[PDB]
RNA sequence: CUUUAAUGUUUGAUGUUCUAACGUUGACCCGUAAUCCGGGUUGCGGACAGUGUCUGGUGGGUAGUUUGACUGGGGCGGUCUCCUCCUAAAGAGUAACGGAGGAGCACGAAGGUUGGCUAAUCCUGGUCGGACAUCAGGAGGUUAGUGCAAUGGCAUAAGCCAGCUUGACUGCGAGCGUGACGGCGCGAGCAGGUGCGAAAGCAGGUCAUAGUGAUCCGGUGGUUCUGAAUGGAAGGGCCAUCGCUCAACGGAUAAAAGGUACUCCGGGGAUAACAGGCUGAUACCGCCCAAGAGUUCAUAUCGACGGCGGUGUUUGGCACCUCGAUGUCGGCUCAUCACAUCCUGGGGCUGAAGUAGGUCCCAAGGGUAUGGCUGUUCGCCAUUUAAAGUGGUACGCGAGCUGGGUUUAGAACGUCGUGAGACAGUUCGGUCCCUAUCUGCCGUGGGCGCUGGAGAACUGAGGGGGGCUGCUCCUAGUACGAGA
RNA sequence: GUUUAUUAAAAACACAGCACUGUGCAAACACGAAAGUGGACGUAUACGGUGUGACGCCUGCCCGGUGCCGGAAGGUUAAUUGAUGGGGUUAGCGCAAGCGAAGCUCUUGAUCGAAGCCCCGGUAAACGGCGGCCGUAACUAUAACGGUCCUAAGGUAGCGAAAUUCCUUGUCGGGUAAGUUCCGACCUGCACGAAUGGCGUAAUGAUGGCCAGGCUGUCUCCACCCGAGACUCAGUGAAAUUGAACUCGCUGUGAAGAUGCAGUGUACCCGCGGCAAGACGGAAAGACCCCGUGAACCUUUACUAUAGCUUGACACUGAACAU
RNA sequence: CACAGGUGGUCAGGUAGAGAAUACCAAGGCGCUUGAGAGAACUCGGGUGAAGGAACUAGGCAAAAUGGUGCCGUAACUUC
RNA sequence: GGGCGUUAAGUUGCAGGGUAUAGACCCGAAACCCGGUGAUCUAGCCAUGGGCAGGUUGAAGGUUGGGUAACACUAACUGGAGGACCGAACCGACUAAUGUUGAAAAAUUAGCGGAUGACUUGUGGCUGGGGGUGAAAGGCCAAUCAAACCGGGAGAUAGCUGGUUCUCCCCGAAAGCUAUUUAGGUAGCGCCUCGUGAAUUCAUCUCCGGGGGUAGAGCACUGUUUCGGCAACAACCCGAUGCAAACUGCGAAUACCGGAGAAUGUUAUCACGGGAGACACACGGCGGGUGCUAACGUCCGUCGUGAAGAGGGAAACAACCCAGACCGCCAGCUAAGGUCCCAAAGUCAUGGUUAAGUGGGAAACGAUGUGGGAAGGCCCAGACAGCCAGGAUGUUGGCUUAGAAGCAGCCAUCAUUUAAAGAAAGCGUAAUAGCUCACUGGUCGAGUCGGCCUGCGCGGAAGAU
RNA sequence: GCCUGGCGGCCGUAGCGCGGUGGUCCCACCUGACCCCAUGCCGAACUCAGAAGUGAAACGCCGUAGCGCCGAUGGUAGUGUGGGGUCUCCCCAUGCGAGAGUAGGGAACUGCCAGGC
């Protein structure tokens, strides 16, 4: 337990968190131009779900068509059927090794539902994040009032700390950014 | 932090440089924690708890190196 | 007489009653055609209360003070004494907030002496024994061990074992080493007496270098030293010795924490803040190699791993100049320079059809936005624009403006503190001086000089001002383009 | 209403109201060494002190610490009294060694000894405090719920990005063309919270912030004009400052930002009206910073003292009686 | 200081006016102890502004505006 | 034995250097203490008088009517409350401007708040300084306030700051050590001055005698590190290669200590005593810690200089180069540095380089620039360039891939035909195609290609009056 | 002069390893052991009384270079004084001059007494 490994540590949690940020937001229908979308999407296979990427291809041709390419036929069929089964209504079709999946234009309420996500998500992740200062700057001042650091040193910890936080921060920023205008798109 | 502090003077050498007046007992050599650094020899000895090469009576400083395993080896004789 | 009770008596505790001290801010009288004061009478209280000497507690109500230093400004953090090594340039010695560690003790044996002994580790072979217990041989050679740091030393061993012991003795000390000094260290030998050994000899503590406290003030033991008229004695001296993490360890007192923005005084630019400077790790900008992406294709555009520079421009470091005062950020106002060029001008390359771009080279003429939000600069946003450049100029500009930010005094919240107060947290309020001598600008005259004196008109060496750009039409709906 | 006369008028003080608490009168307290005096020619529906600050709805949990109130049975303890043992000295006993009474003395402290403290119970409109950790529901996320460490108790009602919110312009909505302010919300309350009061609240306010209509030279973007100086003349007639001035630019140099040094460029001599870029211009031995074994006020469980408050002994101070 | 500051009480005319406000006057007292010109920038105190109208600014600072009597009529809210 | 002592000449005046007590060189605090003077300012309070133009709102109570069993209740009128309303006087002080050597040590002007009240004012009184008074700011207490003013203790104290007065001559530092509530002060030591004593004493050079563990090197030891060799991935050990302040089986220069000797040096040396100042040092060279082998950085060692040294040199420049200023000289020679002009001295001589204004700023890297020196390869069986011809077959190699046919990628990279002919060097296609390349024949008719050692240049090279 | 023993000198080219060799002279080992004296068990070592035995071991010699060890000449590093160029580094003048390594050396050399031939 050292200043610097306190360090590690905040960023460590605050990327555990952004992960889960990104969990969220791939788990959702921007203007469906993102292949992530169906990427945890486990399928039934074998007995268990796996998650349609470990089993197919995901890309975005263009704006407005996704395609799942499976090396396995067998698969793709039961990837099709596990598009749907959701608020995704993606309707695959069965064209060679892929699947052909039209993104229809968003309709204004699932825009609605959307875009909300994007903002609930976005700042739900910057709150842990904040959390997670509050707790590293405790820490810290435990440290210095039992390691005895200079009035320099603790502040000088401090202004690493908030860094290491406001960078994050950023990152959330971003992602709900970008994940927004794929939405608005 | 925590990482400081030294010992003092503390000669521990050679006072008597070969031939010198030698008095009844000067030094000639103080270099403690010693025995074969300037080993014990003729007219001079003494060696004290410190290993300081007494020199006994009036005379000349030596610096020798007889005996088997080089061995330093310092005596005193006279003109 | 001893162990117990009764009456005499005494005296101590609590407790009641009494008046005669003591009190009465009840009533009345006289002094006196007084409210004080005094004396008297009566009632009340009454040895209490109260006061004096002493005395335990309480006692920031008050009062005198303390509340360390080094410190790469101060504070914080750390440190302060002693020992070991390196820094220490082969004598001694040498600094930092240099790099690493230890000590404040342990031992009646772990001391002495005499006599004897010698490890570590590995291989091989052996009940239980296995990685390593003890045993046997061989190699090996002190790499062990040494009470505890580090250094050096150690076989004649200090390392290890046992027997007998008290030299861990007393008085001294030739002569040296080391300190400013106080002191400290080494010491053969001499005298007295001890122990070990046949004896020569060795033993004045340990292998050595840390294991520490001066003085004062007293305590205890010894001594015909002294002893205030004398004999004693008290006490003083002398010798032995005891008492201080006095550790901030040369130790100011026995005894000491803080706050100041209500502040103040003497000093310092010996010393922080601002801006200048030195520097330039950092920062910004440029270049080197070219694995990679670029469909293919290193170098159109970009570039890993690593290399080298330039600039003074960021974040810093130093503390050189100002602390007998160099006004901080932002805005306003008026600027001036640089070019690492934002626009417009000229070009090379293209992953340049065109129109539009991307990138490099050249170029400093001129030009280079209004508002919303906040004190902001910056920044985000709204809408313009050919474009809304980067930077130097004491982060240009207060003897030109403002005074919103920001450091006085008021006040409040959160917060911390027993508290005074405190905060690079917040909040509402909060006096911005100068008639310009010199330089320099900007304008405007007076002299004299240009060789006789005039009235004029020119020449033109030089110097300055000015240098922006949109959109529309025609070329031509043409070249180009599959079209658009 | 009051206030920093001379930078602060306020969100500060004060107030009516509230609550606690002391006070039986010669009151409590306060001035005073004292006498005495205010309190008050008042007397608990009165007076003092403290905190809160109309009004409305209210005012939770903690007595562990500190203080205050009540008890003091026991433990400890002042002066005081001085039992008791030790010592100095000396009559005498003794070549002497030593012993030693009496008296005078030095010392020892038994014993007696109140309050206070310990102790025992209370007290929060007294000072003051009011938590961490882990698990769980059928999308998920979340967790009424369970469990676990420890408290004197673990912040209730209410309120919350607030004069308290660092991250911060938090996120959302309203306003706007655009809003780090503003208004309404959410609650993740760095670090609100119930008389050092919580939340509201009509009226009031030279109070803080936000918006609008009107209004305009506030501004885009200045123009004209009337008067006072400014300018010229006549009279009188200052000021600060000042080592000496024969008082140019630049580039470098330099105690590190030059009118005076080096190099160079430039410049005939002197006024008047204007401007303030420099003379680190003028003004005040820097108020910031640090230093001095400096200073002054201030705090307090710093230290040592002390007024005051209170304890007991003896004195003034006596007579009896019960146990 | 022959200093635009400070200094208690008394008296209370005419017009208009609620009026000891204010404006013009009576009685009464005065032109403030440097004057003459000129008609600059600029400072000071003012009058007026095309169009626009807070774009100003930390902030509408300051200016501009509003203003009287009678009558009509006037919201949330409220301790009425 | 060892320590302290032993014909050691003292002593009293006079002049002077020093010290102690005193104000102790002089000028200066902020404060502390004592005794008085002040409430004609202001702050409270006491007593007694005075003041508030005008305008407005309309409470409580009352009377009559309604209403009530009677009270509530109600409506008119009456009444005239209030820290009530608007607003002069009067009191106050919210804003702005102007003034800031003012008209004025707080005002003027335009706005502004209260204005029958906790109001405002005249008169006189009472509160006294650690005290007062305070609707509480530390505010007022006579333009003075976190302790008024006046006089005194008093020349408080000031390790701090400043300043310290005539002339000449001789010598001449230190900026260190160790202590220090010590760090900008002090005290002993060191260094200076003066006096009195003392010996070849002291210095340099020569030789003689010493110990040494730095530079360097080396890797047995302590670690560190490679590469190989006997290890169900690597210690040990073998050998080959490096590394170290806290490594050393090696080991300098060198300094230092001692002995002898020559010369030289106005005793330089040692001791004692009177008098000091000093205990911030700065730069440069070398050996170094730190810092970035950054800083006009910081800290030690050591030498020189400045400090305390002028002169000449480096443009200008306390330290760096030369060189130590008794004075006068219109003489002569040299050091450093210089010799075309400003500007004293060669447009000097000999051979060579350089062509960029390098000279007269800068790296990695980049280039048929160019001077010198040695050496190699291929070549009239024709080298080198250019020019004409050729570059085929298995085969589109296998895999892979939608396709991969020389040329996405992986593997292989042979054989045949030959004068030569890569399972192919780049471009290119979706893949082929196609183009160019290796290399080969002829032509051509004498040299050509790159390396090496060295000297001088070029680019890379952007800043603010 | 051979050999050996004791004591020293000097402390590696004196040591180590490998082979040969010496013995009733001297040394060893060895015989025995109640005894002097000895074993933290042991006559192993110390200690004593001494045959027989034998040079095995140990030791003393001789040869041998595989491992140590010594070690140049030259050249290199460094360095004192002087000077010069440069970012930390180096060059020149001049004295001093390692280490490692190369050549090579090298299987000790001695003095006193005593005892045998
Ligand atoms: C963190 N949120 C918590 C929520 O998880 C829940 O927590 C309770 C916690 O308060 C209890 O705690 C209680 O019991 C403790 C002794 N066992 C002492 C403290 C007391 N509050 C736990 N026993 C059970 C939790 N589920 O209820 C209270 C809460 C604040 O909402
Ligand atoms: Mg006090
Ligand atoms: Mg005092
Ligand atoms: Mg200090
Ligand atoms: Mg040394
Ligand atoms: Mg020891
Ligand atoms: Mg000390
Ligand atoms: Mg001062
Ligand atoms: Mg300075
Ligand atoms: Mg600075
Ligand atoms: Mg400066
Ligand atoms: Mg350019
Ligand atoms: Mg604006
Ligand atoms: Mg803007
Ligand atoms: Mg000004
Ligand atoms: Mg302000
Ligand atoms: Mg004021
Ligand atoms: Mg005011
Ligand atoms: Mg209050
Ligand atoms: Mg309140
Ligand atoms: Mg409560
Ligand atoms: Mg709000
Ligand atoms: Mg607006
Ligand atoms: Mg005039
Ligand atoms: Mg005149
Ligand atoms: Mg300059
Ligand atoms: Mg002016
Ligand atoms: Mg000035
Ligand atoms: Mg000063
Ligand atoms: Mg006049
Ligand atoms: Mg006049
Ligand atoms: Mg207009
Ligand atoms: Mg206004
Ligand atoms: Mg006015
Ligand atoms: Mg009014
Ligand atoms: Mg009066
Ligand atoms: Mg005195
Ligand atoms: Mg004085
Ligand atoms: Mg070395
Ligand atoms: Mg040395
Ligand atoms: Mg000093
Ligand atoms: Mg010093
Ligand atoms: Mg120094
Ligand atoms: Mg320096
Ligand atoms: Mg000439
Ligand atoms: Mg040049």
């Amino acid at each position: 337990m050292t200043l610097k490994e306190l360090y590690a540590e905040t960023r460590s949690h605050m990327q555990k968190s952004l992960e889960v940020l990104e969990h969220n937001l791939a788990g959702l229908r921007t203007g469906r131009a993102n292949p992530a979308l169906l990427l945890h999407l486990k399928v039934e296979y074998y007995g268990a779900h796996v998650p349609l990427n470990q089993i197919a291809t995901v890309t975005a041709p263009d704006p407005r068509t996704l395609v799942v390419q499976s090396w396995d036929q067998n698969a793709l069929k039961a990837i099709e059927k596990a598009i749907r089964d959701s608020d995704l209504g993606l309707n695959p079709s069965n064209k060679g090794d892929a699947l052909y999946i039209n993104i229809p234009p968003l309709t204004e309420e699932r825009r609605k539902d959307l875009v909300r996500a994007v903002r609930q998500y976005a700042e739900e992740g910057r709150v842990a994040i904040r959390n997670i200062r509050r707790e590293a700057l405790d820490k810290l001042k435990k440290l210095a009032k039992e390691l005895h650091l200079s009035e320099d040193e603790t502040k000088r910890a401090e202004a690493e700390i908030q860094k290491i936080t406001d960078e994050f921060i950023a990152k959330a920023d971003q992602l709900a950014e970008k994940k927004e205008q794929e939405i608005l798109g | 932090g925590g990482s400081t502090r030294n010992g003092r003077d503390s000669e521990a050498k050679r006072l008597g440089v070969k031939r010198f007046g030698g008095e009844s007992v000067l030094a000639g050599s103080i270099i403690v924690r010693q025995r074969g650094t300037k080993f014990h020899a003729g007219a001079n000895v003494g060696c004290g708890r410190d290993h300081t090469l007494f020199a006994k009576a009036d005379g000349k400083v030596k610096f020798e190196v007889k005996g088997p395993k080089n061995r330093k080896f310092i005596s005193i004789e006279a003109e």
